[PDB]
């Protein structure tokens, strides 16, 4: 049949022509990325959403002064079961990231508990200089306030300082969807949300990653996160392999296999001095992705430490400045 | 004017490769290419014991034909031999040591039109229904008179080495296990301006290991 293939040129007769495209990028310097035929291995999610912003993204420049080229709703889903989604197209480390995480987990936010493990995350956000500008004045250097960690933990309480022991104040969330995934696993109601908005004003700057969905279904575990703001070329990366992470590590301790991975991205934008860079990263062919393994003795959420993760087969090409500045 | 033999007679070549052991700076501050992939096989036989995934896609491309496309394909190979105009089956040709290396259960391989390269055996030798060649001319010989639909190089090094050097393969169905083995014969070096890799499919997991599957077809300029 060849009649139908004739109508599609009908309903296309609105769409816009590809000068009219909008940013031009000149895409044969995507040689590679534009001869492939099929890309179906998972990193094409994350290198498709790059491609899609450079080509129809927004410019906007920020409060700062530099400038973005932004798109609204993205989604992207990740099958833990099959593999552990660390980028291969450039080089990433995660024990910086799996820290961060512990240290999510012991409800801290106290910056220099990453600091003295070498971890710098969270130093710039954490200067006096930083936190003056956040109208934080009568705020400790380092002393984050009350963000992800203090609210997975103590939602609702009042924060007073980085060293106060919060202990039975607020809600603890963390605990309490542990617990809806183990007697409840059906339940609707299992999210984790940092998104206080209460306490907004009072952290040092409000979290990027609003809230986590659960979702069980026979023996397996599925996760939604939200962003709010999602910075394309050198965050969303190490997102991505964060939430992976966590969503093993709440599997196991209920008892339960790693299904899905889901992200959605509410404002996604690249930072135009990362252009250069992520074409280079286009059109470098993804390596099978590598595995995560989680020591099988850890029961509770709270008992897991750095040594207790291992990144196994971790093929990956050249390190990549996102910002080639000198 | 010319046309080529890769394309008229559809030669494909199909592997699977793991990592090497290379133990000296095997991990820290090593760089990767596609050549990191590039274990064959140890001692005689596999350097993995079972990865049921791979055995699964590799059985589906040999033996998948389409029989609404073949006429398409007999016209051209007629037309080049300069002629006129059971179920089709694909032909899998391999070298001696690769197909000694074979269970005797699954020999010759099921729904397909078994070839084997080899110097030191004759047909004699063999009890199977395969066809014996000792000479590369031999295969477009054959396959000039053969019914088939296409002609996957199944390997073994040696062979896989002549196959390409000789440019007969018009695309490699290349499958990446992402783990290091003992492996004491490797695949040969694919020439980048050569070869290019045109598709990569989906990651999977299977008895212990991820891997995918890629496809490199031959350039033009
Ligand atoms: N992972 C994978 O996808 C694959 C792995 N393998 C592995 O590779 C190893 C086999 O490779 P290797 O040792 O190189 O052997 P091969 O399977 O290539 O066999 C080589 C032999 O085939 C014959 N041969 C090759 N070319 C010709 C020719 N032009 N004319 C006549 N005979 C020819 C010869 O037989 P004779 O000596 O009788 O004259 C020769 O010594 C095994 O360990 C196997 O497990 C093999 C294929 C695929
Ligand atoms: O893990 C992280 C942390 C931050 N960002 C980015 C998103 C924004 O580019 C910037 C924060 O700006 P606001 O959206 O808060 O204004 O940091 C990420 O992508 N991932
Ligand atoms: C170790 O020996 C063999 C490997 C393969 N496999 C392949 N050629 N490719 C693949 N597994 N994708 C096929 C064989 O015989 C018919 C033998």
């Amino acid at each position: 049949d060849d009649e139908e293939e004739d109508d599609f040129v009908y309903f296309n007769f609105n769409k816009e022509k590809e000068e009219k495209n909008k940013n031009s990028i000149h895409p044969n310097d995507f040689q590679i990325y534009n001869s492939l035929k099929y890309k179906y291995h998972p990193e094409y999610q994350y290198l498709n959403i790059i491609y899609d912003i450079m080509m129809n993204g927004n410019k906007q420049s920020d409060r700062t002064g530099v400038g973005v080229l932004s798109k609204f709703g993205y989604i992207m889903k990740f099958d833990l079961s099959q593999y552990f989604p660390l980028l291969t197209t450039k080089k990433l480390f995660l024990r910086g990231i799996i820290e961060e995480l512990l240290w999510f987990i012991r409800g801290e936010t106290n910056g220099n508990t990453l600091l003295n493990k070498n971890v710098r995350i969270w130093e710039a956000n954490g200067t006096r200089e930083f936190l003056d500008n956040r109208k934080l004045f009568h705020r400790e250097v380092n002393d984050l306030g009350p963000i992800y960690g203090f609210q997975w933990r103590h939602f609702g309480a009042e924060y007073t300082n980085m060293y106060d022991n919060y202990e039975n104040k607020g809600v603890d969330q963390l605990k309490n969807i542990i617990n809806l995934i183990k007697n409840d696993p059906t339940s609707r109601r299992i999210l984790l949300c940092a998104w206080n908005v209460k306490d907004l004003d009072q952290m040092a700057l409000p979290p990027c990653h609003i809230l986590c969905q659960f979702y069980v279904f026979d023996g397996k575990l599925s996760c939604i996160m939200y962003q709010r703001s999602c910075d394309l070329g050198l965050g969303v990366p190490f997102n991505i392999a964060s939430y992976s992470i966590f969503t093993h590590m709440i599997a196991q301790v209920c008892n339960l296999q790693p299904a899905q991975f889901i992200h959605v991205l509410g404002n996604a934008h690249v930072y135009n001095n990362h252009i250069d860079s992520l074409k280079i990263q286009l059109n470098r062919i993804p390596y099978p992705f590598p595995t995560l393994k989680l020591n099988p003795d850890i029961k509770n959420i709270e008992d897991f430490t750095i040594s207790d993760f291992t990144i196994q087969n971790y093929v990956h090409h050249e390190k990549i400045s996102m910002d080639m500045a000198a | 004017m010319m046309e080529q033999v890769c394309d008229v007679f559809d030669i494909y070549a199909i592997c699977a490769c793991c990592k090497v052991e290379s133990k000296n700076e095997g991990k820290k501050n090593e760089v990767f290419n596609n050549y990191t992939f590039r274990g064959l096989g140890n001692k005689g036989v596999l350097p993995w014991k079972c990865i049921s995934l791979d055995m699964k896609y590799f059985r589906a491309v040999t033996t998948y034909v389409n029989e609404s496309k073949y006429e398409k394909l007999k016209y051209k190979r007629c037309k080049y031999l300069n002629k006129e105009t059971k179920k089709l089956q694909n032909v899998v040709v391999m070298g001696r040591t690769n197909w000694e290396s074979i269970p005797k259960k699954f020999k010759p391989l099921s729904n397909r039109i078994n070839v084997i390269l080899s110097r030191t055996l004759k047909k004699e030798d063999f009890d199977e229904d395969v066809y014996i060649i000792n000479k590369v001319e031999d295969l477009i010989v054959l396959l000039g008179k053969l019914n088939y639909y296409k002609c996957f190089i199944l390997g073994g090094s040696v062979v896989y080495q002549e196959f390409l050097e000789k440019k007969l393969i018009k695309k490699i169905y290349f499958t990446r296990i992402n783990s290091t083995y003992e492996c004491d014969v490797f695949f040969p070096e694919i020439n980048e301006n050569e070869y290019q890799i045109i598709s990569v499919s989906d990651v999977y997991t299977s008895n212990n290991t991820t891997l995918d599957f890629i496809i490199y077809k031959k350039t033009n300029n």
